[PDB]
Formats: C-alpha cells, sequence, structure tokens
C-alpha cells in the first residue's frame, strides 16, 4: 500500500533504506525528497524478472522532484507476479540511493 | 547540472581562465547578472541575488523530444570565511524571498562555494542567495577588505554529458564529404528516428550518421554535403553566463 521511501535517510545519508521492499502486487508507495533533493526514479526495465516498462511506465518515474518534503506516488497493476521492480534516484544513480520492490509473487 | 560540476571538479570550478566548468558543456552564452550590496559589518546576513533572465516564452527540446520550458541552476564563489547563513539568522521577511529553495555547499570542506539548481526559470529566474559575513576578531586570516565574488548562472540543457557524448539539445554536424543517398524520418516510441546515408565518392566510402528526436533537418536528398557542415538547426534555446562583484567586509569603526 502507499508506504514511504525517505529518499536519503532523512538524519542518516543518501540512501534508499529499507532497499528491499517486500510489496504486493499494486502497493502505491511513495519517493520522499527529504533533504540534499531532488531524487526521481526511472524504473528498472533492465534489473528485474519483467523488465517490461510499457506495463505501466508510471513505474519508472523521472525529472529532478523540487519537492522540498514532499513525496510522488508509483503504483502497479494487479498483474504483477514475482518482480523486483527496481527504482532510480535519477541525479543521485549510484550513490546508495538505488531501491528494488520486490512484488511477492 | 551543477551536481556532474561537483563530481569532477571539486577544487576547480574557476577554471584558471576565470573561465566557469559549465562553461565547458552549456556551450552557448547569455547574460547572467549580480547584485551585492556596496559592504557589509562582521557577523551579519546579507544577501548576494542572482538574475539569469531569458525570453520566457521560448521553449526547448527535452531529453526525450517533446519541446518543454527551461530550468536553471548556479554556482556562486564567496571568499573563504563566508558561508551559507544558517536557519535561525535568515529573518523572516528573507525566508519567504528564498522561497523553499536548498543551497548545497559545492563540497563539504567547500563552505564557501554555494550551488543550486535545477529548479524551475519561470519561478527562479532570479534568486536570492543568504551570506553570512565572516568576522576578523573572530578568524584571523580574513580581513577588513575588499574582496571579489564570482558567479555562474545556467538556464536551459546543456550540449554535452560528463561522458563526452552529444545530447539531443545541440547541432548535429555531418560525419562526412558527399552526397546524400537517402532519407527517411521514422517515428519510434518519444520521437523521431531520423535516417540517412552519405556516399563520399572522394573516398569511395558510404556512413550512416543517426540524428536523434526533436532536432529538424537543413539539408535534402541529392544535395553534396562537406564533412562538419551542418545537418540539422541549433536547437539551443538557453545557454550560460558568469560575472563577478566586489564586496567589502567593513571596521564597524573607521
Ligand atoms: C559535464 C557536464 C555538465 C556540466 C559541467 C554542467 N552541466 Fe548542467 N547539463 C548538462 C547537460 C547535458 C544537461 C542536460 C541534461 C538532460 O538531458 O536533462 C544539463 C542540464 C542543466 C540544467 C537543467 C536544464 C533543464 O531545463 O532541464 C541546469 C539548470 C544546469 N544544467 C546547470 C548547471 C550549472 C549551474 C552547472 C555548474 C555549476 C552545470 N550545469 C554544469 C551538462 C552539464
Ligand atoms: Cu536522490
Amino acid at each position: 500500500e502507499t508506504y514511504t521511501v525517505k529518499l536519503g535517510s532523512d538524519k542518516g545519508l543518501l540512501v534508499f533504506e529499507p532497499a528491499k521492499l517486500t510489496i504486493k502486487p499494486g502497493d502505491t508507495v511513495e519517493f520522499l525528497n527529504n533533504k540534499v533533493p531532488p531524487h526521481n526514479v526511472v524504473f528498472d526495465a533492465a534489473l528485474n524478472p519483467a523488465k517490461s516498462a510499457d506495463l505501466a511506465k508510471s513505474l519508472s518515474h523521472k525529472q529532478l522532484l523540487m519537492s522540498p518534503g514532499q513525496s510522488t506516488s508509483t503504483t502497479f497493476p494487479a498483474d504483477a507476479p514475482a518482480g523486483e521492480y527496481t527504482f532510480y534516484c535519477e541525479p543521485h544513480r549510484g550513490a546508495g540511493m538505488v531501491g528494488k520492490i520486490t512484488v511477492a509473487g | 547540472y551543477p551536481f556532474w560540476a561537483q563530481q569532477t571538479y571539486p577544487e576547480t570550478p574557476r577554471e584558471p581562465t576565470g573561465r566557469i566548468v559549465c562553461a565547458n558543456c552549456h556551450l552557448a552564452a547569455k547574460p547572467t547578472e549580480v547584485e551585492v550590496p556596496q559592504s557589509v559589518l562582521p557577523d551579519t546576513v546579507f544577501k548576494a541575488v542572482v538574475k539569469i533572465p531569458y525570453d520566457t516564452s521560448v521553449q526547448q527540446v527535452g531529453a526525450d523530444g517533446s519541446k518543454v520550458g527551461l530550468n536553471v541552476g548556479a554556482v556562486l564563489m564567496l571568499p573563504e570565511g563566508f558561508k551559507i547563513a544558517p536557519e535561525d539568522r535568515i529573518p523572516e521577511e528573507l525566508k519567504e524571498e528564498i522561497g523553499d529553495v536548498y543551497f548545497q555547499p559545492y563540497g563539504e570542506d567547500k563552505d564557501n562555494i554555494v550551488i543550486v539548481g535545477p529548479l524551475p526559470g519561470e519561478q527562479y529566474q532570479e534568486i536570492v542567495f543568504p551570506v553570512l559575513s565572516p568576522n576578523p576578531a573572530n578568524d584571523k586570516n580574513i580581513h577588513f577588505g575588499k574582496y571579489s565574488v564570482h558567479v555562474g548562472g545556467n538556464r536551459g540543457r546543456g550540449q554535452v554529458y560528463p561522458t563526452g557524448e552529444k545530447s539531443n539539445n545541440n547541432l548535429y554536424s555531418a560525419a562526412a564529404t558527399g552526397t546524400i543517398s537517402k532519407i527517411a524520418k521514422q517515428e519510434g516510441e518519444d520521437g523521431s528516428v531520423k535516417y540517412l546515408v552519405d556516399i563520399k565518392t572522394e573516398s569511395g566510402e558510404v556512413v550512416s550518421d543517426t540524428i536523434p528526436a526533436g532536432p529538424e533537418l537543413i539539408v535534402s536528398e541529392g544535395q553534396a554535403v562537406t564533412a562538419g557542415d551542418a545537418l540539422t538547426n541549433n536547437p539551443n534555446v538557453g545557454g550560460f553566463g558568469q560575472l563577478d562583484a566586489e564586496i567589502v567586509l567593513q571596521d564597524a569603526n573607521r
């Protein structure tokens, strides 16, 4: 469901904790721009079982989220089996700001 | 973006030529302004206001080919000792002027260099940087004297990535002399794949440059073309500018 991904663990570092969110087929989780911004995430049409963006595209977000203290949400279909729908913090892509949504299956 | 400049020039944003690394990739040149108070007293907050104007009606090619408005960013270089003012010292009148921007230091060590961006330009053509003035009594190396303040102000997309690849906000020159034997705009997903070939009749060789979505052609089939000639218009409607101001850290007495 709509859970919060604190894009750079607010009083911690520029990371995606707890990195492996094992969500369910749908989960309207949000990406939250807490500090050192912005954080937008494209979706892995590269790193995952169903690396098929067309499934929704909304899945793969992007373009500088200048939301000082606010979040954006990414919903799935119900037709989401064994999926590691990995997400990208674009201007940070590598500094441990990468996450792997794991829809059970 | 400022962030690439941070990632690969932490101690050389003002190249020894006096030019700022933004120029390296944001190639076009457009004006940037900066007003700064004539003088300031130790340990007081003041505002270095920077302007990065441009005809707002213009539009630029986005990364995907569609056309969209521009965003803005900047680098402000202060002397050592000077630094972003903390929140408690920013009064409310100044606080509303800054909106809700987030100044980052260029590097944790470089407190005196302060960046911002990308942010929409419609909202932030002008930017107000709070700055706490230092105190010689509590800082021996700092003194009551004139001081320079350089600035860089960008608008719109640049032409080259840190890897050296071109972006689709730039001129695609020919990589060949020759005649053009075939052309075809095709549609892919976000935007057109432009396709073409050149016959280097001189060297008896064929090549197939490729042009991304967003630009639009000058040349046609069967036209003689020279190496390095402009195949497309230049779609860059943004650019980069820089200037400096002087500031007098002033003794309370005279
Ligand atoms: C080595 C590369 C490089 C450097 C250095 C660089 N930029 Fe950029 N910049 C680019 C490119 C390429 C883009 C286009 C990115 C894209 O496709 O969205 C861009 C885009 C931007 C944008 C967003 C424009 C928009 O509308 O989307 C701003 C603002 C910007 N740069 C500011 C700056 C400032 C200020 C600095 C440095 C203090 C800087 N840049 C340095 C390459 C650079
Ligand atoms: Cu981030």
